[PDB]
């Protein structure tokens, strides 16, 4: 039960008549499903490796100039020649300078003038590519059992890790006493890995797009050149000084460290030492609860007492959590673990962690229950010995009907178009919505691509006045949409 | 140069913290405040344009804007 | 799971001693390896761990100065390096690990830590 | 964040409940629920008889028991075996990231 | 960064040439029109917007200019 | 002629000696002795516990 | 039962180790060793010089 003490968990409600479930599936998020008789599941995305990386291209960000030659020509002779300006390891300029009797041309006029200096790379950011086949996704079921943690078995936690890559990207997870979970999933739509780059620089790397990658304004090498000899754009790091007119002299341009630094604000920043490892991935999955089954159903409930060994306490999702113990005959045995009113009149709770058991008499359990809005009972146990805790949630309905709109707004902004897979059960209407979302956001990337959220919240500003103030009113009403949305995403944008 | 082409829009963005996002959020904002803070003789004939170019108040307003963001940008 | 230190040694004052843990039975880039002293008669005492998945590490203030703690991922050994001894450095040195967390940051302990410890290796001086 | 609290010493006639006390600060014990006790048998490395406060490994009995309250951990052995004659060490990840054992506390049984 | 906040306005300027005048003359001009390029939706976009916020030819080409240069900068 | 210094600019820097504190939720805020010295750079955020 | 305290608040105070520090006009910012020290406390004023 990992998904708990993180404030990305998300609960995913539901099973299709197949059994089975989209669930989009990101890194620092999780996701907790639930399912009529199947056991409650944690699934968290860990680890996303992209493997075997083959460098296309190398920057220069702090170069040097050493051999520095000049060659002078007098007026009215052309341009003069060195043999170092057809060197490719050579940077070279023609200018003009002042030539007369005291420079010793014997013609008054400009006379060209060439100067090369040597440049050589001291340090460089390697810009490498994945093929998408060399994608292998890491994932962690635990199933939502309420088992303590054991120290003698070679898995500590029940907690068990699929890899899902592209080749392979079906497998089922064997949750010991719990049946098998299968998933289902689409690595090669998680991330387009031919249209990024892993831009190493040094000591640090990020997740980066290839045109701009390709479009940086860098000396660079192809990627293949072992001597690095042959730099190109050599020119956008050394500048060539004539002032007066008199003298020509080249310099480097320093270290471009931090300037490229601020130009990656806005990748992701993903590790790139001892593997390729990019910890800001979504993976969407199918997953398949047909052969997954609840573990004691066909246990007697308990009929001893219980005692609290960890006090209950609230996560950050509007559920609870306690840890009690057991102290009664029944070896193992169902937990009775109800959420009723003051009298006892009603059921106001739900259980999350499904079917509580108590395995071993000296093994606490703790039990995550989801109680309502307002005032509750959590009553544990039956009545010789029964203990009754009070709790009150804080919230309202309404609030957190809100916060799940917002909730699923943010998931619309973050996983745009995939978000209706997030949940999904097939249908019509979730079809319809995915493709409607497509065709949207679609025109969304092509006529804002490579905007600032700044200037996204601009345009937005411009389209919802337009909108206001339209004659037309399907005209006025659709442009204030698409105003109020590009106002929305231009202030969740950039995170 | 590279830090002027600095990858904000390029979409590829996750629910994970990017590079500089905090810092980076505002400093242009931040930037443009300064500039006009240390040059508002220039805002001063840049308001007057805006005003006398286009004709609805929408109008000005949306020139002032630009222009003001355009300046110190324009580097 | 066993960890296994090296040998008892005996160090004249001011020298440098340096022992070493072997973790078998699990996967070593995945735990973090800490070291703990225990003078003669003394409580236990914590010294640092190195988190083996990527070598960062963390010494107690009391010996940021003179411990340095080293992985060989490949030999699955950590290694405890205690230079300009003195005196007072007679103790049996201990060996106990904690797991690091899913991306080998590890930077919040596991509640079990210290969990599996190792025999000790005997310093004296 | 300096060593914790207990006493030198700690005895109990075979079969009585005894409890040992582990007194630390705001950030010690009485921060977080990083209390663990580890039973140290003289000639041998400590053993994790508890954690998490009051949880135990998979191979502890389960007469040990460990409570907390403000900034002092308990424990309390109740078959108290001539086997639970041991140095008993507290311990706590302190909030800045690192641990503080305690003293130390030895149980004489008989 | 240092890089966004470059030293040309800055009026101290005498007849020796600066210190990338001859490179950064056209370099702003250059990464808008690569910008341009790469990004043609935006482009589109903006012309529309320019087109129905300016009554006149002159409103509608100022404010679509305005657009294009802030775009990349704003960035 | 004899100019003087006017302000030191930093251009290229290093961090080193970090560390962090943490506090329970609705605690308030973790104490860093290294807070009161000036020299370290240090900052306050929230993590999930 | 078992407060926890969540912030401190100081209601009579009292300084010591004045000091000072003076930069002639069109020079810049004085500078003080303490002014690195955050018990001290400190503030930068222009004086006629
Ligand atoms: C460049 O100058 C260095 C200075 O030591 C010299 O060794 C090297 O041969 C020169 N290379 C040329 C002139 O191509
Ligand atoms: C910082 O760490 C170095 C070791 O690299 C140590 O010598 C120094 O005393 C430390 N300083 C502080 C203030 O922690
Ligand atoms: C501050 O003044 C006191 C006397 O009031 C003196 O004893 C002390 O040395 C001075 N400096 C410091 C750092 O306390």
């Amino acid at each position: 039960m990992r998904c708990i003490g993180i404030s990305n968990r998300d609960f995913v409600e539901g099973v299709s008549g197949g059994s089975w479930v989209d669930i989009v599936l990101e890194h620092g998020s999780c996701v907790t499903t639930m399912a009529k008789n199947k056991p409650t599941l944690d699934f968290e995305l860990i680890k996303t490796e992209a493997k075997h990386p083959a460098t296309l291209r190398k920057y220069c960000i702090e170069a040097k100039l050493t051999n520095t030659t000049t060659a002078s020509r007098c007026p009215t002779q052309g341009e003069p020649s060195l043999n170092e300006e057809q060197d490719k390891r050579f940077v070279c300029k023609h200018s003009m300078v002042d030539r007369g009797w005291g420079n010793g041309c014997g013609l008054f006029g400009k006379g060209g003038i060439v100067t090369c200096a040597m440049f050589t790379c001291k340090k460089n950011m390697e810009g490498k590519i994945v093929q998408p086949e060399n994608l292998e996704y890491t994932i962690v079921i635990t199933p939502h059992s309420g088992e303590e943690n054991a120290v003698g078995q070679d898995t500590g936690k029940h907690g068990k890790e699929i890899k899902v890559t592209p080749q392979s990207s079906i497998t089922e997870a064997e949750l010991t006493g719990y049946g098998t979970v299968t998933m289902e999933c689409s690595p090669r739509t998680g991330l387009d890995f031919n249209e990024m780059v892993l831009l190493q620089m040094e000591n640090k790397a990020w997740l980066v797009h290839r045109q701009w990658f390709l479009d940086l304004p860098l000396p660079w090498l192809p990627g293949a050149d072992t001597q690095g000899s042959n730099w190109i754009q050599k020119e956008t790091l050394v500048t060539f000084k004539n002032p007066h007119a008199k003298k020509q002299d080249v310099v480097v341009l320093g270290s471009q460290e931090g300037a490229m630094h601020t130009a990656l604000t806005g990748a992701t920043e993903i590790q790139m030492s001892s593997g390729n490892l990019l910890f800001t991935g979504h993976l969407k999955c199918r997953l398949r609860m047909d052969k997954l089954q609840l573990k004691g159903m066909s246990y007697s409930m308990c009929t001893g007492k219980f005692k609290v060994v960890k006090e209950i306490a609230e996560t950050q999702h509007g559920t609870i959590v306690i840890r009690v113990q057991y102290e009664g005959d029944g070896s193992p045995c169902k937990i009775p673990f109800e959420i009723m009113d003051l009298e006892k009149r009603h059921v106001l709770g739900r259980l999350i962690t499904v079917n509580p058991i108590v395995t071993e008499k000296d093994s606490p359990v703790n039990i995550e229950a989801e109680p309502p809005f307002g005032d509750s009972y959590i009553i544990i146990g039956v009545e010789p010995g029964q203990l009754k805790l009070s709790w009150f949630k804080k919230g309202s309905s309404i609030g957190q009907m809100f916060e799940t709109t917002m909730r699923g707004a943010k998931r619309m902004a973050i996983l745009g178009d995939t978000a209706w897979d997030f949940g999904s059960l097939g249908g019509v209407f979730t079809s319809i919505g995915k493709a409607l979302h497509q065709v949207f956001g679609a025109i969304y990337g092509a006529a804002f691509s490579g905007v600032s959220w700044t200037m996204k919240i601009l345009i937005g500003v411009v389209i919802t006045w337009i909108g206001m103030n339209s004659r037309s009113t399907s005209l006025s009403v659709s442009l204030v949409l698409v105003g109020v949305v590009t106002l929305y995403l231009g202030v969740m944008v950039q995170a | 140069s590279v830090a002027l082409v600095p990858h904000v829009g390029m979409g590829l963005e996750t629910r994970t913290e990017t590079w500089m996002s905090s810092e980076g959020a505002w400093k242009h904002a931040q930037r443009i405040e300064t500039w006009v803070l240390r040059h508002p003789g220039f805002t001063i004939m840049a308001a007057i344009l805006a005003y006398t170019i286009g004709t609805t108040y929408f109008q000005r307003v949306l020139i002032f804007i630009l222009l003001t963001a355009v300046a110190p940008s324009m580097t | 799971v066993q960890l296994v230190e090296s040998g008892a040694e005996v160090k004249k004052p001011g020298a440098s001693v340096k022992v070493s843990c072997k973790a078998s039975g699990y996967t070593f880039t995945s735990y973090a390896m800490h070291w703990v002293r225990q003078a003669p008669g003394q409580r236990l005492e914590w010294m640092g761990w190195i988190n083996a998945g990527n070598g960062n590490t963390k010494y107690s203030q009391k010996f940021q100065d003179r411990v340095t703690i080293t992985r060989d991922t490949s030999a699955s050994t950590a290694y405890m390096e205690l230079s300009s001894l003195r005196s007072e450095d007679t103790a049996i040195y201990y060996c106990a690990r904690d797991k690091v967390d899913d991306y080998g940051d590890y930077w919040f302990p596991t509640l079990w830590y210290f969990d599996y410890w190792g025999q000790g290796t005997l310093v004296t001086v | 964040q300096s060593a914790l609290t207990q006493p030198a010493s700690v005895s109990g006639s075979p079969g009585q409940s005894i409890t040992i006390s582990c007194t630390g600060t705001s950030s010690d014990v009485g921060g977080f629920n990083y209390v663990s006790w580890f039973q140290q048998h003289p000639g041998k490395a400590p053993k994790l008889m508890l954690y998490d406060v009051t949880s135990r490994p998979s191979g502890v009995s389960s007469r040990f028991s460990g409570s907390k309250s403000g900034n002092t951990a308990s424990l309390t052995i109740s078959g108290l075996q001539a086997e639970d004659e041991a140095d008993y060490y507290c311990s706590s990840h302190t909030s800045r990231g690192t641990w503080v054992f305690g003293g130390g506390t030895k149980l004489t049984v008989l």
